[PDB]
């Protein structure tokens, strides 16, 4: 629904530029010309801010040069647009057909592993891994049996907004019960 | 070329939304696999005797050491003739603890052990030397 809403894509790059503008005027009160995206979008381990981007950020070919010196001399090098978040989140229609077909595969794998008297290991259900709306991940949790008695947890996470002053962006899900429904490692 | 975040409106045409979404693999598949393998070879004694209760069972009283043990049982079964389990395993204990406790005395072993197994011939005596060789509050 974000990719279909053009007003939200405009608002998303407006808010992204607003966050970047507050970072830039925290750097220097004079608003720059041609500020490099590398300080925002570099992950926090590598020093940057770790900003996720939902907008078209073209990196100049000027911003990809790097020198390196050893005793033969200075060797110059080069390497593009920054990845957007929507390409790394699976669509909901894809999520539901893969959840349907993957919990179907879990049902057949579970009945054939009850036939073989064993437990479903990690070697079967490794192709189903970051998949399913309750994730298949959630089958392999220690607390999973305990979470079989946590009924009404989604209404509980919705009603956390009247108990916790911190606004929850994942009001609709829980990491424990649904699994991590996204993956931004790549 | 400014560093401004431009809108994706009009810049989505070559891309799909799942395009470049990836799935991770289970963390430490092989370490948990090795833990489960060591656990299933350590639970062999318990799961072997799980339904066997001291009162109500008949064979109560009666890993690669076991395979030489089984080929010793099968040699005894072939040269002795289809007796129950305790007869063959007691003969296994007898044969292995009598070729181990020779203190490497070898020329005396025919007249005891193939006399026990019925004098097949000494080609099976040089079969049975490798049994006792491949044994070891």
């Amino acid at each position: 629904a974000v990719v279909n809403t053009q007003e939200l894509l405009d608002l998303l790059v407006k808010c992204e530029n607003k966050i970047q503008t507050r970072i830039k005027i925290g750097l220097n009160s004079k608003m720059p010309s041609r500020f490099p995206p590398v300080v925002f979008y570099t992950p926090k381990e590598l020093g940057g801010l770790g900003m996720l981007s939902m907008g078209h950020v073209l990196i100049p070919q000027s911003d990809l040069r790097w020198s390196k010196q050893t005793d033969v001399g200075i060797t110059h090098f080069r390497s593009q647009l920054i990845p957007n978040l929507y390409r790394y989140i699976q669509p909901w229609e894809s999520e539901f057909i893969d959840s349907q077909r993957v919990w179907a595969e879990y049902a057949l794998k579970r009945q054939e592993a009850i036939a073989q008297n064993r437990r479903l290991t990690l070697e079967d259900l490794e192709d189903s891994w970051d998949r399913g709306i309750p994730r298949i991940n959630t089958l392999f949790q220690k607390d999973r049996h305990t979470l079989a008695y946590d009924k009404g947890w989604r209404v509980r996470t919705d009603f956390k907004q009247y108990q916790v002053l911190k606004q929850n962006p994942f009001w609709w899900t829980h990491q424990r019960h649904d699994g991590k429904l996204w993956n931004l490692n790549n | 070329p400014t560093g401004e975040v431009l809108s994706l409106v009009g810049k989505l045409e070559g891309t799909r939304m799942g395009d470049k979404a990836q799935r991770t693999k289970p963390q430490m598949q092989e370490e948990r696999r090795a833990k489960r393998r060591k656990r299933d070879e350590d639970r062999h004694d318990i799961n072997k005797m799980k339904g066997y209760t001291l009162l109500s069972e008949g064979i109560d009283e009666m890993k690669e050491t076991r395979e030489t043990y089984e080929v010793l049982l099968s040699f005894i079964q072939a040269a002795l003739g289809d007796q129950p389990r305790d007869i063959l395993c007691g003969a296994a204990d007898e044969v292995l603890a009598v070729l181990k406790n020779e203190k490497l005395r070898d020329k005396e072993r025919r007249k005891e052990i193939d006399l026990l197994l019925g004098q097949t011939d000494d080609t099976r005596y040089h079969v049975l030397v490798n049994l006792g060789k491949k044994i070891t509050i």
